[PDB]
């Protein structure tokens, strides 16, 4: 059962909802809980108070900010979801959210298709952390992206693909897909020419039938003379066992950024570090 | 008159798109060309070994990121920022081609 | 608790039985029930009526068993009605869009159709009316507003379908099917328009006449669509002849046809649909361009699928879906909702985008997101698109009142009717509101996915969402969009969750060139190309080059508008040239008028008429050299519109203005009357900006009379004050238990007018906001300032706004104003310069020369005082350059040329009153003219001082006297050093000293420093006279200066000399809000209503009422910059009036005037007052009082304090030099800067004194050291007391030591400065000094008998507890006695207080607050307190201590009750009765026979202050003050602050 905080509806929603599962061994889940601080409290305290069932379980989705009780957080364990660290591990968590079964269709292609989906979500999503450079502004480049851009490419790989096991890399509707995700999946946050620009920029640089050849290129020139690689494999496994032998070098040269983009940042955190390893003394 | 060939700082002014307009308006009541179809073009030389036409005005303290201009042909660079010395903005008639 | 409910019930289900004389027909057993309920209520009315008797009816048995029956009958019969409501509602659905009352009216009035033509238009899109026969039997078809109908193919009979939701289910599927076939028509035909190369232009105008402008849209694009397709379908074979080219030659000629048809003269609908084809096909030739371009040779080409293409289909046997819309691989069937005649947007690149990431969201089956900044097409572009399927699109204007329930209904009311919900300024609601709304979307999305599945089937169980606790149907036409400005001010931040169920795009660049195009194609201007890249980089420049302000506005909107006024103009240059052809020949040729057209003057035309009148002075070269670079060699020169000029002529003289044409005086103000008139005539939502009395309310006043008195059509004005008053009450409330709506004032004002009872539509309506605007009221104005015109509210309810309604602000600024408001409104700029000092100076001596005084020899004075002052008020005359220079100097508030000019025009005022009460004086001897001469010049140089200083300092005074000596030529006082500013006018015509006015008195010796009694001094007399006079004429003024200035003292010794006047003291504070003004307004005057409206009047006879604000810069501004009391204030003051809220009625003030008083506005706590209300409140500054001064005032306080022993009467003179000297020091060593509560002043002198002269009034005699004793001790009690510091109170020590031995050299120093200075009247009957050890006995022994008798925990005495109850026994033993103990908990300051308070026959008082403790709770201790101390005269020590305190109310309540003694609003209603009752009871005990409730409510509040002692006790916190400071000014000024601290 989940339920939205915000109402007197939703709180009355939710005290039932709890109510139930403690008993019945259901699951609850309350999100926006942030927007409610008093009400945390009242409900760290109920929650002291109880043996619930073995199965039931109570999820509380918040933002990450001061208004949340203490003891509250304290009640529970905690889990941080934010951007993952680099290229490797973005592409190892879109490839995990996806189903297997969804990859692996009628057309072999489908596995190539979302292979380039996943590193281009990863390649924009990894440019928002050099946020003067790799973009203009902070875009919410999410996971809702990623999921209208999967079903984008499902539709029309199904349309031009009858149920045939195989289609030739000309045939594949790369026009369709890159125009949708230029101006309505990816291209609807972008709110700049320049940032349009590069957008279809890597638009026209992935999505090709170039990319079915074996000397594809993902990125060029990312240190010294060598090159990311397009993997030669036609199924889901072999694309993922690419993405874990990924070298764990990666360097803003990855993203098609200069190698100093870093350069600043990686030296405030790691001032940062120390002033943190200096507060904790 | 004096005004058209001092080198202005556009980050220096409140209002440096003010400048490109006034600029722009001085090129084409000089001329005697209509506001719409005037255009800008860009030449990049050293401050002192510049000089202005009617239609070129100076600009200092620009600065390319992630460039390097010789000769007005840029080339990428893995400096941060490279300091144009001085920039020339020549207001000309668009052409469409 | 049950009579009242069921009499309720019973009142509205008869009235809502008796107004549906038709609902039993449907409701056949409830109304055979509430037959028998009605019958039940005639036999309770006819048995309890005969008895008027409470007892005589609780004694019969029987009636409360059939009460909780009936009780329980109406219960039933209403959750029936309800359940038949919500059934009724299930069948047609779009019952959903209208109100319980209003479908109830439908429901009993389903007999007569005439009464239900009011409601097609919120249940339609586009149908206004229902046409019917002279039968009124069958429904022939439908009306939209433009008139344009649809005859229906089969007419609907309402005789075969009686009951009203079948025929009105027919009404709308024959609609649909009309429609359907109509459409099919017209594509017959628009076929065999297309593949041809010729098109005969009389041919198309016949088709384009027989269709809906719908459906010749609708079937152009389908024709297209089947030529492109066809056309790709040929060439699919690749590398073959293109026949494409066929289908953009058979546009192009198309297109040069509408072109033509355009140029000439229209019938209006013919035009619209002109320029909608024209806009339709211009989109089409640049789509067949681009595809011609590419090489598109394949209809499965992603460059024709990412297009809207359109196929129809003959075949289908259902009419409905034979259309089929598709976008990429979204695919809508049309819903042939008759959509009447909209206006069709340019299909521009960007609107594009928008279809295709709309129609992908769609197929998605999830809502869309246009977001971006204003005026970017975001709320059009999803209206056209609904518009484009068929879709009936609803625009909810939303804010933070929209919550779960209201948004809930909404979307039911949606899911079932199957229509869009386009939810504009989605993120002005609040952010758990987006929480709680975004589970409904999901709901409403998990069933629209669900519904799309292929395994559901129409025949099984219908799709249903849990909405509001109920099964809900949901269509799969329903839609949700939300269009919001990022950034803007007002705006909330959405929860993730809800974000993930949008799809967002960013609207922020329109593509302005292609609109402009395309508009000015579509009305008829030839080279539209250059038109457009013309005018649309002179807007980017204008944004660019001119200066930033908040009121300018370079957007689309502002393009729109001005395109649409170039349209206007050219009609109206082309009927003009036809006149003139008519009158001159007969030759006319309409293609010849259309050739030698100067466009680009027309387009200059519209661009001055539209952005001109916004311009600030400097921006004005800049943007006319814009014009006349992008517009080379072409200029444009203003018609005059003489015919309005007469009129306004004519105007200006009956109301006393100044009227200029060009250069003259008053042109620019002319100029800009004319300016606002034209933006009138160009848009619906207008605002005059400009500082404060730059002209604005006389110019649009000036324009209504104007135009009434020129068009014939009778101007009525509402004007409103928006942040007077709560956003409650403007808007209006929903009630969040009974979902019922109560109007606001601007909802209760436009209601009226579009119900027009009394022929409101007929007049031309301007709803003008006088008051600042801020996001958080204005935004829900902005579907009203948009093309919506319409005012949405929660309740689902939505107002149009009609075409004679002109929505008005009149405001200083828009530092606080969205883009979202200003691009939404035409702006008229009003600089100060408008309005020139010398219109001033001429309105005011035509109002002199005009309008007597008194309500005739009067007028002849005033006539002739105004001759004799018109030289000195021309243009560089003696009142401008003393203005000038006077702008010069530093005043205690903002200088404004108004609030001086009011105050030198109430000064002559009164001066002509002078010279009329002398006349009336010397009836045989009348002032002569040379007499009246010299006083009048006299008294208007006083007058220019008084006003133009009166808010500086004695050196800025000074300044301005001899700048005025400079420069005047009246004759002026001779004197060498003495300033002008020393002198008064006497009515004999001469200067007289203000040292005349001032003589040394001798005050009695019993009232010595007495609260009423005041020392003449110079600031006395002057600021006396300066108060009576400003007071006379009854105009507000304000007293600034330092807190114990004495302006309550000055103020109160001017009203003194005027009996006619009652004051009344209102405390404000930060949370000061205009509800003390009411609850004052509600004890002090009553609402009578007179035939010209409501007024409110004191309740004595005769009197003014002089309501007196204490602090009036306290309360708090909001986040916008506004006091809301001030505004309220400055209502009351300029409009003379206010709203009563409880029924939105205008009350008018008669008999109330106001006086301010503050400290100066850069004190902590105090904010600068707003600019439109300091110009009607003339301020003076009453500063501290002198070192001579203070000497001469205590100085004589002190000798008849003195007279009492004889003996010391020669200690008076230096007595008082040792009491000025060190109030000096301490006043120069603590500061405000240190401490906030380090504030001294004259208050501490009298206080002083006032105690001395208490300690020395039982003596017999006494040393001069046992008086240095006595002043030492309350020097120490009134400079240490509050201290901090140690160190502090060590310097004050010494200080003390060292001005008592300055000033009393040949003294004992031991004798007089024992350093345990205690003072005591318990040991004995007087307040002699009292030794520390019989102290500590004396407390020892009280403290036995308070442990046996009261509290009974043990107490450690030390020398500070001695001190500390010393001083609370001093403080309890005054009147109005109030404590201050400031320090850390746990040091005893509760028990002192009760010990002391104990000793002292005190009654202790504590409030005991819990968990539920509320401000109702606090409220009723508080009334229970002033009864028992002001009804039984028991004398109650009221300890209330900072933890106590829950809200600000407490605060309010205890500021207001320490300050006067009285809660003006605690007793009210059966309350105040009883307080009454016990208070007419306590005087009868006293001895005291009072009648009226006025005397003994004033007995009642002598009583609370002579026994009510508060001690407030708090810990010592620094920020905690500070805030105190502010929130309870009283808690500072009438507490005795004692600083106990920590123990040492
Ligand atoms: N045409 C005129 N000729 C002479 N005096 C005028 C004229 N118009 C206005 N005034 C006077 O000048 C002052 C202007 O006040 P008005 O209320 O019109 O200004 P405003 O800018 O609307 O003020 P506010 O901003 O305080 O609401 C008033 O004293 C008014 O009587
Ligand atoms: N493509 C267009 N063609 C014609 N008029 C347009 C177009 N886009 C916007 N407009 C006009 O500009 C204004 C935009 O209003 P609106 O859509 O409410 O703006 P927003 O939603 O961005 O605040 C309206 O007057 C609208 O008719
Ligand atoms: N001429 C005077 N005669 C008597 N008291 C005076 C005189 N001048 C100043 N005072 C004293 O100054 C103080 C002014 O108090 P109040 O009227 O409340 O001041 P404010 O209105 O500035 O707060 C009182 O103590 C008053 O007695
Ligand atoms: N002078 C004192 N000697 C001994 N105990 C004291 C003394 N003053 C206060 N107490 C104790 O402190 C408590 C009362 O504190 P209270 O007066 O309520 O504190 P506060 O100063 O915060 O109002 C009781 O336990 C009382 O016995
Ligand atoms: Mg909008
Ligand atoms: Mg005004």
């Amino acid at each position: 059962t989940s339920i939205a905080i915000g109402s007197a509806e939703g709180f009355n929603q939710a005290d039932k909802a709890i109510n139930t599962a403690v008993k019945s061994g259901r699951w609850v889940m309350l999100k926006n809980v942030h927007l409610a601080p008093g009400w945390l409290m009242q409900l760290e305290k109920k929650l002291h108070s109880l043996q619930p069932h073995a199965c039931f379980r109570l999820f509380l989705t918040m933002e990450i900010n001061p208004k949340v009780p203490v003891n509250l957080l304290r009640a529970g364990r905690i889990f941080v979801f934010e951007p993952p660290p680099g290229v490797k591990a973005n592409m190892l968590r879109t490839f995990s959210s996806i189903p297997v079964s969804r990859i692996c269709k009628s057309p072999n292609e489908r596995a190539r298709l979302y292979f380039l989906l996943a590193w281009f979500h990863a390649i924009i999503q990894e440019r928002l952390r050099y946020a003067p450079l790799g973009w203009s502004k902070k875009y919410e480049f999410g996971e809702s992206d990623l999921r209208s851009a999967c079903d984008t490419v499902d539709t029309w790989l199904d349309d031009t693909a009858k149920g045939r096991q195989n289609i030739s890399p000309d045939k594949i509707p790369w026009s369709a897909l890159k125009t949708l995700m230029a101006q309505s999946i990816y291209g609807g946050r972008v709110d700049n020419e320049f940032d349009q620009r590069l957008l279809n920029t890597f638009l026209e640089r992935l999505f090709t039938t170039r990319s079915f050849d074996s000397e594809f290129k993902l990125a060029c020139k990312v240190d010294g003379h060598k090159d990311i690689q397009m993997p030669d494999g036609i199924r889901r496994e072999e694309f993922v066992q690419w993405v874990e032998l990924l070298p764990d070098t990666q360097t803003p040269s990855w993203l098609g950024l200069p190698n100093n983009a870093e350069r600043v940042l990686l030296t405030t955190q790691g001032v940062d570090m120390i002033s943190k390893m200096l507060k904790m003394q | 008159k004096e005004l058209k060939n001092i080198h202005v700082c556009l980050g220096g002014l409140f209002v440096p798109e003010a400048y490109i307009t006034a600029t722009r308006q001085y090129v084409a009541q000089a001329n005697s060309w209509s506001l719409e179809e005037l255009c800008l073009e860009v030449n990049v030389t050293t401050s002192q070994g510049a000089t202005l036409d009617a239609c070129s005005f100076g600009v200092t303290g620009l600065k390319l990121q992630g460039a390097t201009c010789n000769n007005n042909k840029l080339s990428l660079s893995n400096a941060i920022s490279t300091a144009l010395p001085l920039t020339q903005l020549r207001w000309v008639k668009q052409t469409n081609t | 608790d049950v009579w009242i409910d069921v009499q309720r019930r019973w009142v509205y289900l008869e009235g809502i039985f008796t107004g549906s004389a038709d609902i039993k027909h449907l409701l056949p057993v409830e109304t055979q029930r509430f037959q028998s309920i009605s019958t039940e209520f005639l036999a309770l009315m006819k048995k309890v009526s005969k008895s008027p008797l409470v007892m005589d009816v609780l004694n019969i048995q029987g009636v409360q068993r059939s009460l909780e029956r009936l009780a329980d009958l109406l219960g039933k019969i209403q959750k029936a009605l309800g359940e038949y409501l919500e059934r009724e509602r299930s069948s047609f659905p779009r019952f959903y869009f209208v109100g319980d009352e209003d479908l109830l009216e439908i429901i009993g009035n389903s007999k007569n159709v005439a009464k239900l033509q009011k409601h097609f238009k919120k249940m339609f899109a586009g149908v206004s009316s229902i046409i019917l026969n002279e039968d009124n039997s069958v429904v022939l078809g439908i009306s939209s507003r433009e008139g344009e109908e649809v005859m229906f193919k089969t007419p609907v009979s309402i005789t075969e379908h009686p009951k009203i939701n079948e025929w009105l289910t027919l009404v709308e599927k024959e609609m649909r099917v009309t429609l359907a076939k109509l459409l099919a028509e017209s594509v017959t035909e628009v076929e065999i328009f297309g593949k041809a190369t010729s098109i005969d232009p009389n041919t198309y105008i016949t088709w384009i006449d027989k269709y809906q402008a719908q459906l010749v849209v609708l079937s152009a694009q389908i024709a297209w669509s089947e030529n492109v397709e066809t056309a790709l379908s040929s060439m699919g074979g690749g590398g073959d002849a293109a026949p494409l080219h066929s289908v953009l030659s058979n546009v192009e000629v198309t297109l040069n046809v509408l072109a033509d048809s355009v140029l000439m003269e229209q019938p209006p609908l013919r035009r619209r649909k002109l320029e909608h084809l024209i806009t339709e096909l211009v989109h089409q030739r640049d789509v067949t361009r681009s595809l011609i371009k590419s090489k598109i040779d394949n209809a499965k080409s992603f460059e024709w699928l990412s297009q809207m293409r359109f196929y129809f289909d003959p075949k289908q046997t259902d009419v409905l879906q034979q259309l089929s819309i598709q976008m990429a691989n979204a695919k809508f069937n049309y819903g042939f909702e008759y959509l009447g005649v909209q206006d069709k947007l340019v299909q521009t690149p960007l609107t594009d985008r928008c279809y295709l990431t709309m129609t992908q969201a769609l197929e998605a089956r999830l809502g869309g997101s246009p977001f971006g900044p204003a005026g970017t097409g975001k709320t059009e572009s999803v209206k056209a698109l609904g518009h484009q399927l068929g879709r009936f699109v609803l625009v909810f204007n939303c804010d933070e009142t929209f919550d779960f329930q209201a948004m809930g209904r909404i979307f039911v009311g949606l899911c079932q009717v199957g229509a869009w919900g386009c939810f504009d300024e989605f993120n002005r609601l609040e952010e758990r509101m987006l929480s709680a709304v975004s589970q409904q979307v999901q709901c409403i999305q998990e069933a629209l996915r669900e519904h799309s599945n292929p395994n559901y089937d129409k025949t099984s169980a219908p799709i249903t969402c849990e909405l509001l606790n109920k099964q809900v149907k949901v269509s799969p036409d329903m839609a949700i969009f939300i269009t919001m400005n990022p950034g803007y001010a007002g705006r909330s931040n959405l929860p993730d969750n809800l974000k993930k169920l949008f799809r967002s795009l960013a609207m922020t660049k329109p593509d302005r060139q292609l609109i402009a195009q395309v508009m000015l194609y579509s009305q008829g201007f030839r080279t539209a190309e250059v038109l457009a890249n013309k005018i649309v980089p002179f807007f980017k420049l204008c944004d660019e080059q001119l200066s930033s302000q908040s009121h300018y506005d370079f957007g689309l909107r502002a393009l729109k508008s001005v395109l649409v006024s170039a349209g206007n103009v050219k009609r109206e240059r082309i009927q003009k040239i036809k006149r003139e052809k008519e009158e001159r020949g007969e030759a006319v040729d309409e293609g010849e008028i259309a050739e030698n057209l100067p466009e680009q003057e027309i387009l200059i035309q519209s661009v001055c008429e539209t952005m001109v009148p916004k311009l600030v002075a400097e921006d004005i070269p800049l943007l006319f050299s814009l014009l006349s670079d992008v517009f080379p060699g072409v200029q444009y020169h203003r018609g005059e519109m003489t015919a309005l000029r007469e009129e306004l002529k004519k105007v200006c003289q009956e109301m006393y203005l100044t009227y200029g044409d060009g250069e003259e005086v008053g042109g620019m103000w002319v100029e800009k009357v004319l300016q606002l008139y034209q933006i009138t005539q160009i848009n619906h939502g207008l605002m005059m900006v400009g500082p404060s009395g730059s002209g604005k309310s006389m110019a649009w006043r000036v324009l209504l009379k104007a135009l009434e008195r020129l068009e014939g059509v009778e101007g009525v004005a509402h004007i409103i004050d928006p942040k007077a008053i709560s956003k409650d009450h403007l808007y209006g409330t929903l009630d969040p238990n009974t979902r019922e709506w109560t109007d606001g004032l601007f909802t209760h004002v436009l209601r009226k007018i579009i119900d027009s009872v009394r022929g409101e539509l007929q007049k031309r309506q301007w709803i003008v906001f006088d008051g600042d605007v801020d996001p958080e009221w204005v935004e829900n104005l902005n579907s009203v300032l948009d093309d919506n015109k319409l005012l949405t509210l929660p309740n689902g309810e939505r107002l149009s706004l009609p075409p004679n309604v002109r929505i008005m602000f009149e405001v200083q600024d828009l530092k606080y104003a969205t883009l979202a408001t200003v691009s939404r409104c035409g702006m008229v700029w009003f600089s100060e310069d408008v309005l020139s000092t010398d219109m001033i100076f001429n309105n005011f001596l035509a109002r002199l020369r005009s309008i007597p005084l008194d309500e005739s020899p009067m007028l002849q004075i005033q006539r002739d005082a105004a001759t004799i002052m018109q030289p000195y008020f021309t243009s560089n005359g003696l009142v401008t350059k003393a203005l000038e220079h006077a702008f010069q100097l530093e005043h205690i508030m903002d200088l404004t040329r108004l609030r001086c000019l009011g105050s030198l025009f109430s000064m002559l005022h009164q001066a002509c009153r002078n010279v009329a009460q002398y006349n009336a004086n010397h009836p045989d001897f009348p002032m002569q003219i040379e007499q009246l001469e010299r006083y009048i010049q006299r008294y208007l140089v006083y007058a220019i001082l008084w006003s133009l200083s009166g808010d500086s300092r004695l050196k800025m005074r000074a300044e301005l006297g001899e700048y005025i000596r400079r420069i005047t030529t009246v004759p002026l006082p001779t004197a060498p050093n003495i300033p002008i500013i020393d002198y008064e006018v006497s009515i004999s015509g001469e200067w007289s000293p203000w040292q005349a006015k001032v003589p040394q008195i001798e005050v009695e010796t019993h009232k010595v420093a007495a609260p009423d009694v005041v020392v003449p001094t110079l600031d006395t007399v002057r600021h006396e006279a300066l108060l009576y006079t400003w007071l006379a004429e009854h105009k507000p003024l304000v007293l600034c200066g330092p807190p114990g200035s004495g302006k309550t003292m000055t103020l109160f010794s001017a009203l003194r000399a005027l009996p006619d006047m009652e004051v009344v003291g209102l405390n404000f504070s930060s949370a000061t809000t205009p509800e003390l003004l009411l609850k004052t307004f509600d004890h002090y005057c009553e609402y009578r209503r007179t035939p010209n409206g409501v007024v409110l009047a004191p309740v004595q006879l005769g009197k003014w009422l002089v309501l007196f604000c204490d602090e009036i810069n306290l309360p708090d501004m909001d986040k916008y910059g506004t006091q809301r009391v001030i505004s309220f204030i400055r209502q009351m003051v300029e409009h003379g009036g206010f709203y009563r809220t409880s029924d939105q009625t205008w009350v008018k003030l008669e008999r109330i005037q106001f006086v301010g008083a503050c400290n100066p506005p850069t004190d902590p706590g105090r904010k600068p007052l707003s600019h439109r209300f300091l110009r009607h409140v003339p301020v003076v500054y009453v500063d501290y009082p002198g070192p001579a001064s203070l000497t001469q005032i205590y100085g004589t306080f002190n000798r008849a304090m003195l007279r009492l022993i004889p003996s010391l009467r020669t200690y008076a003179e230096p007595l008082t030099a040792a009491m000025v000297e060190f109030y000096t020091m301490s006043q120069e060593r603590f500061t405000q800067d240190t401490q906030p509560h380090y504030i001294y002043s004259p208050r501490e002198m009298t206080r002083w004194v006032r105690g001395i002269f208490e300690a020395l009034r039982p003596l017999e005699t006494l040393p001069v050291e046992g008086l240095i004793r006595i002043w030492a001790h309350e020097a120490l009690r009134l400079f240490q007391d509050r201290l901090v510091e140690d160190e502090e109170r060590r310097w004050t020590d010494e200080n003390i030591d060292t001005v008592a031995l300055k000033h009393f050299p040949n003294i004992d120093r031991e004798k007089a400065m024992s350093r345990p200075i205690l003072y005591s009247n318990w040991l004995s009957k007087d307040y002699i000094p009292v030794d520390q050890e019989e102290l500590r006995d004396y407390v020892k022994a009280r403290l036995k008998v308070f442990y046996e008798e009261e509290l009974d925990v043990p107490l450690v005495l030390f020398n500070e507890v001695l001190d500390h109850v010393l001083r609370i026994d001093r403080i309890f033993r005054q009147p109005q006695g109030h404590l201050l103990l400031i320090g850390v908990s746990g040091a005893g300051k509760t028990t002192l207080s009760r010990f002391v308070a104990w000793m002292n026959g005190l009654s202790v008082y504590q409030i005991k607050v819990h968990r539920k403790y509320t401000g109702e709770d606090f409220d009723e201790d508080l009334r229970t307190v002033l009864r028992r101390s002001g009804c039984k005269n028991e004398k109650i020590a009221f300890i209330m201590d900072e933890s106590n305190v829950l809200d600000s109310g407490f605060l309010e309540r205890m500021n207001t009750l320490l300050a006067n003694g009285e809660v003006p609003g605690l007793f009210e209603g059966d309350e105040y009765a009883t307080l009454m009752t016990q208070c007419k009871e306590g005087a009868q005990k006293e001895g005291l026979m009072l009648d009226s409730h006025e005397e003994l409510y004033k007995w009642f509040t002598s009583q609370v202050i002579r026994n009510l002692h508060v001690v407030f006790t708090m810990n010592p916190s620094s920020e905690g003050l500070k805030d105190r400071a502010a929130t309870s000014p009283a808690l500072f000024n009438r507490c005795v602050l004692n600083w106990f601290g920590d123990w040492s």
